[PDB]
């Protein structure tokens, strides 16, 4: 199977890289109107990763992107050291999503309300 | 009753160390004070209080994080195990600078709020226990 | 990529025959164009939308009627199995020419909604397939 | 068992003949008023056909009336050539019902929102 | 069609007796007329009309009322089982005249409306059977 | 046990006539607040009633009384003669409640919606 | 009918007894007096009402307190098997002087309303039993 | 395990008095806002008993306080001598509570409307 116009392919996925800067649910729901079975990209590999990166690098002015996973830390299972659950909480409101490198592939964090451009991928 | 430069509240006893220390070798300098002892834990906002205006008051002007007992006990390097089309998140490339899995009270808010942050970061921690009757 | 004078949407290739044909030779003409080759299905209003554009742009002005794979898969001369007194219809005298089992789409409705049709009428038609990688 | 006057009876039913010119539902529910077990008439043989058609020919001026059929191609089970099913729908609203000659056995069909005479039946 | 002196209505033959009796012997009478006759049963209001209608235009002047089919199955006095105390009604001394478990029509509302009455009064009645096809 | 004061007694029952005419269901009514358990009379025997007809006489100058029976035709199983039941129906409204005479055993019935005196009984 | 000095009222028999005795020689005196006899039990409005005015008319003016049959048959010194803390009482020591297990009527509200009361105050009381028929 | 401060300890409970005077619904509900598992005293024991005499009769001028038992009479089991039970009631409204003695070990009741001080206890 092919990939549309305009869409980058890879395996056996397609892949496109937006320039507009969204927050990491705008991106997602944006990713989800493009077409069917689509969504902000996912790693499943380190060759994966690398191609998105290059495709990236080349068309991106910016250096991060939205990936998709959100809330890293809200789903977590928080303990304290005395052995007890956090039944009371005073946690700060906090929302950090995953982003990806233009020049490596490691990745990094950012407050979901932030606002980066990202890439989006579907199968077929 | 407690020891010195240690305070009583409720049925506890608290304290803060002014030594910047890790996560880890701040919990196990807490259980070496005393019985029981840990890094402190807030089960209220009535502690929550109480900790954070003994943090204000014997705190270097220095230092202005203080590191609390909640920490992530999952293994993964972030604890979202599903990306957003569905998949598992098998796969994982964050840079340990990122990993967020201990927590801290900052002089910012009044020591109040608790923040997520790195576990290899050195600075002071208050240390908690239930002394004997 | 598809032949010449396909065009490429999304992901498979449509084209528009000028070659009046009624739908069964439609159909068997489409499949010997390429693998997975049919007559054309249309399951998106972007999908009709492209369809109709392209239709619109090839079409022969002496044309109007073009068909597509919509098909009725019954046997029974109509599909209504029952009269309006509740008994069943096992006695049907319709006539062939009121059999419309078929589908087409028309330039008088810019070829967009779709309308049902005789089987043995002869008319243009659009194929599409999807291309291989 | 008798027929009530004004009615002409076949086998063991009972037909009547209408002259007013009403839409498919209107003359199926005024079949139904008629008299119980009353509706439009329904065919399961060519000799009551025929019957129906003698009786219809001498009566109307039309030449075609209502039988007891509707929304014959809205019940279909459409599928495309490419053995998917048709999810997303774009039809064209059409309800054609069947209709009878007054020269003929064979039938034919017009749309549901057509205007024409019509024939009722019940048994007993 | 219908014997001479009998109406036909819808699919059945009605015809009122100007010959006084007793329901019993007015329902053995209207079996005697004809296969599956009886007393007049009302099944409808149209039935209702048409059967007033034509007592109206047949009746004797100095009769005025009319027997129908409808009677009591019950085999007690009367049909109140239970007291309003909750005991049973198991001792019963009403009055033979006071029973009332047959049924009539009268003149004075048009021959419509159904009236409880004794049985063994004696008045005109209607007859009614499905003729033969 | 005993009856309460102006009340008399018969078998192990109470009874008490009252002069007010009231309809069928005002009466029950009635009788249902004057005692415990108290109810129009009701018989199960030919002893009972002459017993209530002597204690009516000699107290009521009318000549019949309301008894704890209403709805004497409504509850019938009206079948029509050639068998079937009564689908529709037309009756005439009517509702018989039974009375007692004053100078004899046997009963009658009347509207419930008329206007006489009764007794009330109880048992204990 | 009832005894000189009882009155009659529904289908019992009352009187007050302007003797002081406490509820359990009351209601043994009471059974003396006849087959079913006991402390009076007020069992409606309408009885309550009749024994308010009954009283009123035959008790002793120095007297204002009446005896009535009804008493708390738990064995405990009162009635709360539990603490607001959840735990049971298990261990009770209320004075004997405040357990007030029996009741009474006063003139001070008409005799209307029942009071709970100690069982070993003498006071007057009023009998009641079924007579026989 | 160690007692707040300004409380007082005894076996594995901690208790402290209020002079505050409130209803007994009240004196509960504040207990309950002082601690966790906090609540007006309960006693098991002479013992106890004793300690909070003394320890009441050396804070409160009062000479009666509040204890964690309420309703102690509308909660018994009444039945008429007769053997019947209670069916229809016509008690007046009347809730006593317990209270102790600042100097003794014996208890007595009070209506619970009343206003008293008291003493709330919690384990741990």
């Amino acid at each position: 199977f092919c990939c549309p116009s305009h869409w980058s392919s890879y395996d056996r996925y397609c892949y496109k890289v937006f320039k507009q800067e969204m927050t990491w649910a705008d991106a997602e729901k944006f990713c989800t109107q493009q077409h069917t079975g689509s969504h902000l990209v996912s790693f499943h590999s380190t060759e994966e990763v690398d191609f998105v990166v290059k495709m990236t690098h080349q068309s991106l002015k910016s250096t991060f992107f939205w990936i998709g996973a959100n809330n890293i830390w809200n789903k977590c299972n928080w303990q304290w050291s005395d052995g007890t659950k956090p039944e009371y909480k005073e946690w700060h409101e906090e929302f950090e999503c995953l982003i990806s490198r233009t020049f490596d592939n490691q990745w990094l964090s950012a407050p979901c309300s932030d606002t980066y451009s990202f890439v989006c991928k579907f199968e077929a | 009753h407690c020891p010195s430069d240690w305070y009583y509240y409720d049925q506890h006893c608290y304290r803060i160390f002014n030594e910047e220390m890790n996560w880890e070798d701040a919990e196990w300098f807490c259980t070496k004070q005393a019985k029981g002892a840990h890094l402190v834990s807030i089960k209220s906002a009535k502690e929550a209080d109480f900790v954070a205006w003994m943090v204000t008051q014997n705190i270097e002007e220095s230092f202005s994080h203080v590191s609390i007992g909640l920490r992530v006990q999952n293994k993964e390097k972030q604890c979202s195990t599903k990306w957003s089309d569905g998949s598992s998140v098998s796969y994982d490339n964050l840079l340990d600078l990122y990993i967020t899995k201990c927590s801290l009270l900052k002089k910012e808010t009044g020591f109040r709020k608790w923040f997520v942050a790195s576990c290899i970061g050195k600075i002071p921690f208050v240390c908690k226990f239930p002394p004997q009757c």
